[PDB]
């Protein structure tokens, strides 16, 4: 069948500046002049949204920013002046013979100036107490780039053990990255430990960011 | 309004078999072909099936040959897939859509969208727990809060503040998967004046074990 291979798997495009995504089919799409090719966008749970259609061709009510080119094998998916709400994942489609297939997709990313993250660190619930659970969790918020590290220490001593971390993905609007660091302990290895202390390790800052809390 | 309704998720043991339903409304059902399309997270769109809903004519994939069963209701105008002995691999979302022929074949709609996992767990409903600072040194005008959604499957949950009075500020992270639990959290920033008088609410809701927790900070 005819497969496709995007590159490159991800891409980072400063707001103002053109995006350019490649699709290589296996073999020709073009029929009679006319390509069979569609650019679809999927944001972050929803379904993929059509973009260009016969690849030369803007849907009905998407911006005019969006565009493309190419023919054959080759083909383009270009979007100038790229916007804040342009970030998102995009695949490329081929419905010129069967089965239809689509490609491996490519994750599109804004480039902006770094930002430092907000740490907050909030103490185990008393219903977890109650129940004798402990969770202390720390979040981390509207931070670029995504590098980053969280530090868990317990009265001055480090615990890498039972710690889960989630990252965002970017804000559409904001373009920002968020997480989060979840210490889980049982009610026993919370009352035997005063200092719970949360630090981020981030490029601008010399230092990890301090934030705590006394039990 | 032309729209394909699907099914929020699916919970299926190992070795069992599951039937998915795309109700399609606002157009006619038989003057369109139904296709199905695979969605693993982090492999992309893989292409399922499709059939000709007026003399139920299929055709299907050589991978999910013999794997899936494609079949019709022409007078609920509801379209059915079967699959056959789900496996690890086959935990993922599945979309149902309307291809649009004109030249080459497109999709102008898609449907909700259905999560299938495949498990032999039960369904576990979530526990919500407030989260509250309880202390700072007014270094900051605002207040940021957060809540703790741990010890539920499957997927997924919605999380909303004060149901959903709040759509500033509130950051949304994937859960992480602990123990066959899955676990998540949410935050908010409000404003340092508006704590006081108003009161925060972490709404958490369940839609395959359809509950409902409301949990003051």
């Amino acid at each position: 069948d005819i497969v496709l291979t995007q590159s490159p798997a991800s891409l980072a495009v400063s707001l103002g500046q053109r995006a350019t995504i490649s699709c290589r089919a296996s073999k020709s799409v073009s029929a009679s002049v006319y390509s069979y090719m569609h650019w679809y966008q999927q944001k972050p749970g929803q379904p993929p949204k059509l973009l260009i259609y016969l690849a030369s061709s803007l849907e009905s009510g998407v911006p005019a920013r969006f565009s493309g080119s190419g023919s054959g094998t080759d083909f383009t998916l270009n979007i100038h002046p790229v916007e804040e709400e342009d970030a998102a994942t995009y695949y490329c489609h081929h419905s010129r013979e069967l089965p239809p297939a689509f490609g491996g997709g490519t994750k599109l990313e804004i480039k902006r100036a770094d930002a430092a993250p907000t740490v907050s660190i909030f103490p185990p619930s008393s219903e977890q107490l109650t129940s004798g659970g402990a969770s202390v969790v720390c979040f981390l918020n509207n931070f670029y780039p995504k590098d980053i590290n969280v530090k868990w220490k317990i009265d001055g001593s480090e615990r890498q053990n039972g710690v889960l971390n989630s990252w965002t993905d970017q804000d559409s609007k904001d373009s920002t990255y968020s997480m989060s660091s979840t210490l889980t302990l049982t009610k026993d290895e919370y009352e035997r430990h005063n200092s719970y202390t949360c630090e981020a390790t981030h490029k601008t800052s010399t230092s990890p960011i301090v934030k705590s809390f006394n039990r | 309004q032309v729209q394909l309704q699907q099914p929020g998720a699916e919970l299926v043991r190992p070795g069992a078999s599951v039937k998915l339903s795309c109700k399609a409304s606002g157009y006619s059902f038989t003057r369109f072909w139904m296709n199905w399309v695979k969605q693993r997270p982090g492999q992309g769109l893989e292409w399922i099936g499709m059939i000709h809903p007026s003399d139920s004519e299929t055709r299907l994939n050589q991978k999910f040959k013999d794997k899936a069963t494609l079949t019709v209701d022409k007078s609920s105008t509801t379209a059915y897939m079967q699959l056959s002995s789900p496996t690890s691999e086959d935990s993922a979302v599945y979309y149902c859509a309307r291809k649009d022929y004109d030249y080459d074949a497109w999709f102008a709609y898609w449907g909700q969208g259905t999560l299938v996992t495949v498990s032999a767990a039960k369904t576990t409903p979530p526990s919500v727990y407030p989260l509250a600072p309880g202390s700072a040194a007014q270094t900051n005008s605002m207040v940021t809060l957060g809540c703790l959604v741990k010890g539920y499957f499957p997927e997924p949950v919605t999380v909303t503040w004060n149901s959903g009075s709040l759509s500033s500020g509130v950051h949304t992270f994937p859960a992480v998967l602990q123990s066959d639990l899955y676990t998540l959290s949410s935050s908010v920033t409000v404003p340092s004046s508006t704590w006081p008088s108003e009161t925060v609410t972490c709404n958490v809701a369940h839609p395959a074990s359809s509950t409902k927790v409301d949990k003051k900070i």
